[PDB]
RNA sequence: GGGAGACUGGAAUUCCUGGUGUAGCGGUGGAAUGCGCAGAUAUCAGGAGGAACACCGGUGGCGAAGGCGGGUCUCUGGGCAGUAACUGACGCUGAGGAGCGAAAGCGUGGGGAGCGAACAGGAUUAGAUACCCUGGUAGUCCACGCCGUAAACGGUGGGUACUAGGUGUGGGUUUCCUUCCUUGGGAUCCGUGCCGUAGCUAACGCAUUAAGUACCCCGCCUGGGGAGUACGGCCGCAAGGCUAAAACUCAAAGGAAUUGACGGGGGCCCGCACAAGCGGCGGAGCAUGUGGAUUAAUUCGAUGCAACGCGAAGAACCUUAC
């Protein structure tokens, strides 16, 4: 299991402004990846999910491309 | 065939023409357990072809078998409520024996009143690939490559 | 009508296979369903019927002069691949195989179970 | 445990339910 | 994802309008009811309306139990760890009583896309008030109240202390090789799973989250039916709920495990079982046997595989039993 990226002391703040960072964590069909594929902790996983949903809301990411 | 592959009986080399091909041919045209009859029949057809085309019989028989060669057989396998026609590659020995069966049957299908010339005529026309056997073999490749869609079952 | 490029919509369910050639704007040129070829009842779900319908529709569309086709496919698996081969053999150039099958996001309610 | 006891109880209950269903109007009239 | 209120997003289904466009679409084990040819299904563009929130998403989180996941804002309850500054036994259980309490149901006013009791045809069947197909009202939704029931289950009431360990996950504080990048490791408090000691049990199993060792308090049981029924009473608009017997009748009703048998339950392995091949039968005539029908009798026996060139390895008389 890979370590959580954001659990490092030098990780980035999760935000829906940044689209490339969320582009990292979505699949080729626009779906959100699981946390077994990434290995990030539960908390950071849910922040990523909420950020992706907000980005879809404000029309920055496709609704399942 | 449940336990494993069964042994294959070795072929006996021909005493006159010295080829397993002619003895395989006489065995496939053999009927009623009378080797003498079919044996003199294949001798008659061989000499008739030799005197007609004036060429080497062994090489033209190999030419005929190459021209009646199948490539990819089709076999039915049961799945999903239906039997699907999966294509399977064929090892050379089975292809040769079944092509020889084809040519013997088609020689029997000729209607010139006696097979001692029917089989020779089939040999000479298969050297040109002008008989019905070669065209139907082309039809066999037609079907085999037409049903290539079932290339994923690999049965 | 003469159109160089178009598209093909193939809808395959557990009961039928429907092929329709259209313009890139969606206007239909010709269609051929699995029962229009001469199959009645349960037989119009088999891959043979899909092949026949696909080739018939492709030939009618080619009579209108279609050259290259982008195929959109839909529905469960009855005659998808067989239809693709039938169009590719009838004389049409495939450009892209796109599978656009509707997928609800937990809306509406499906019917009950069959017992 | 087994289900035989449960179905005995359900059979008695269903018979009582049917008996109640059969005579609602008569019970209403007679009670008042 | 504990709760309440308001605003709001996208996919999909249905419908309406307008293009292209033809004769089928739908459904099934197979079909037929059904929808079309008055322009269906299909495929483009626009509009209306309702309901539920795919991916994250799990043996993971929260809540006293029911139960709770599209997004944002406003109000609000509970828990955990650290410091231990404060009060000084202020604790536990709690008959009655009150509050909350899935789904269905009832009342008043809206809403109604999908689904769907009751109800109609179609199909199967010796009949099908069903399973299968086509439609379809209440209902499912919202606002405000009633009823108060479930396999409301961990079939395991609440509080406290003690009793070998091994191994995952959720939340938080600390010391040490330390790159302090790092689940490096150890220590520690609260949860949540798996396996296993002693001990207990009728066995199955429980086993630091005990069904083990002990103390306090509440609830419940005394053979199976009759029966959670009748009577009386309280509650409710109604359905009904709650408290709760007797006459009579049986010599049993039950829990756990064992051995066979069976399954329209699975998993393996064999056999001319299939597969690859050769030769036949069902086609005509004839010979034998049988069923069926006449007859005075057409003697009797044999009826899937495992009877039908079988008892019969010898019916002109004799066999012979008709």
């Amino acid at each position: 299991t890979r370590k959580c990226v954001f659990c490092s002391k030098k990780g980035q703040t999760i935000d829906y402004k940044d689209t490339a960072l969320l582009r990292t964590y979505i699949s080729e069909r626009g779906k959100i990846r699981a946390r077994r594929v990434t290995g990030n902790c539960v908390q950071h996983q849910r922040d990523i999910a909420v950020a992706v949903k907000n980005a879809r809301e404000v029309a920055l990411l496709p609704f399942g491309s | 065939p449940r336990k494993g592959p069964a042994p294959k009986r070795p072929l006996v080399n021909d005493p006159v023409y010295g080829s397993q091909l002619v003895t395989q041919l006489v065995n496939k045209v053999l009927l009623e357990g009378k080797k003498s009859l079919a044996e003199r029949i294949v001798y008659g057809a061989l000499e008739q072809a030799r005197e007609k085309t004036g060429t080497d019989p062994v090489v033209t028989l190999k030419r005929a078998l190459d021209n009646v060669k199948p490539a990819l057989e089709v076999r039915s396998r049961r799945v999903g409520g239906a039997t699907y026609q999966v294509p399977v590659e064929v090892r050379p020995d089975r292809s040769t024996t079944l092509a020889l069966r084809w040519l013997v049957n088609f020689s029997r299908q000729r209607r010139e009143k006696t097979m001692v010339e029917r089989l020779a005529n089939e040999i000479l026309d298969a050297s040109n690939g002008l008989g019905a056997s070669v065209k139907r073999r082309e039809d066999t490749h037609k079907m085999a490559e037409a049903n290539r869609a079932f290339a994923h079952y690999r049965w | 009508k003469n159109v160089p490029h178009g598209a093909a919509h193939i809808k395959s369910t557990f009961n039928n296979t429907i092929v329709s050639i259209t313009d890139p704007q969606g206007n239909v040129i010709a269609w051929a369903s699995s029962g229009h070829v001469g199959f009645k009842g349960s037989r119009k779900s088999t891959p043979f019927a899909a092949q026949l319908a696909a080739e018939n529709a492709a030939r009618k569309a080619q009579e209108h002069g279609v050259k290259k086709v982008d195929v959109f496919v839909k529905g469960p698996g009855s005659g998808r691949e067989t239809a693709i081969r039938s169009l590719q053999a009838a004389g049409l150039e495939v450009g892209t195989i796109s599978d656009v099958t509707p997928q609800p996001h937990n809306g509406c309610r499906p019917p009950k179970r069959r017992r | 445990g087994s289900v035989i006891k449960k179905r005995r109880k359900r059979m008695s209950k269903k018979k009582h339910r049917k008996l109640l269903r059969r005579t609602r109007v008569q019970r209403r009239k007679l009670g008042k």
